[PDB]
């Protein structure tokens, strides 16, 4: 029943500010057309230290590590008339990519769906020993807002060594461009 | 102290080997080798099992900088090793398992 940050995004909201890793953090993810697609963990936000990116680019879950130079507002630009994804700009520079991983190919959800929120994915994010403890909850709900009451078990997905320097981190939006532009999505910070 | 909390944090648990041989006639040159440094300047400490490479100019002890300000210096400080010096500034090459 902990105080849970709650960073709605509307038409004109459009909020992943530098938010504290401090002890690890409970993510949630009410979608209905998979608004939020990544983060980057890090400390210095530039590419002077090493900070890992974890996304979803519609086609793999490309993980990795380099000096990135973190582009201060980081976005997926998808045309919301057309419904296909045309930027991924989320990093100027890349050098001493230190981690490297990208899943299987695949084809997700791109364009914009209306209604409730169709499906919750819980995430949980912790650095003990260097690595990178990265658990995932997911059931189906239906829901404007107000994040539900709720009994489900996370399941562990990814131990990873990364091994680099966590402080902070920055949700990765998508901007629904029909000149930037969002739909209705909620994320959660979870301390 | 200097390699732990600035250059490279281990944890009291769980580790491997040090494997450190002689690289006298290797790294080191006899009046100075300049090319490699070291951290000594993170606002903050490391957790165990972490690597940090911010070129961003920090205080030594933890204090927050927006450079031109005070004690805000380079991140990185030299070695200097030589051949004709002592095993402790002898360069060696440690592989931790
Ligand atoms: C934090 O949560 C409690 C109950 O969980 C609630 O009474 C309180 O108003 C919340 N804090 C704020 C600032 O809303």
């Amino acid at each position: 029943y902990s105080n849970v940050t709650g960073f709605h995004t509307i038409n004109h909201t459009f909020g992943n500010p530098v938010i504290p890793f401090k002890d690890g953090i409970y993510f949630a993810a009410t979608e209905k057309s998979n608004v939020v697609r990544g983060w980057v963990f890090g400390s210095t936000m530039n590419n002077k230290s090493q900070s890992v990116i974890i996304i979803n680019n519609s086609t793999n879950v490309v993980i990795r590590a380099c000096n990135f130079e973190l582009c201060d507002n980081p976005f997926f630009a998808v045309s919301k008339p057309m419904g296909t994804q045309t930027h991924t700009m989320i990093f100027d520079n890349a050098f001493n990519c230190t981690f490297e991983y990208i899943s299987d190919a695949f084809s997700l959800d791109v364009s914009e769906k209306s209604g409730n929120f169709k499906h919750l994915r819980e995430f949980v994010f912790k650095n003990k020993d260097g690595f990178l403890y990265v658990y995932k909850g997911y059931q189906p709900i239906d829901v404007v807002r107000d994040l539900p009451s709720g009994f489900n078990t996370l399941k562990p997905i990814f131990k990873l060594p990364l091994g680099i320097n966590i402080t902070n981190f920055r949700a990765i939006l998508t901007a629904f461009s029909p000149i930037w532009g969002t739909s209705a999505a909620a994320y959660f910070v979870g301390y | 102290g200097v390699i732990a909390d600035y250059n490279y944090k281990l944890p009291d648990d769980f580790m491997g080997c040090v494997l450190a041989w002689n690289t006298r006639n290797i790294d080191a040159t006899s009046t100075g080798n300049y090319n490699y440094k070291y951290r000594y300047l993170r606002h903050g400490k490391l957790r165990p099992f972490e690597r940090d490479i911010s070129n961003v100019p920090f205080s030594p002890d933890g204090k927050p900088c927006t450079p031109p300000a005070l004690n805000c210096y380079w991140p990185l400080n030299d070695y200097g090793f030589y051949t004709t010096t002592g095993i402790g500034y002898q360069p060696y090459r440690v592989v931790v398992l």
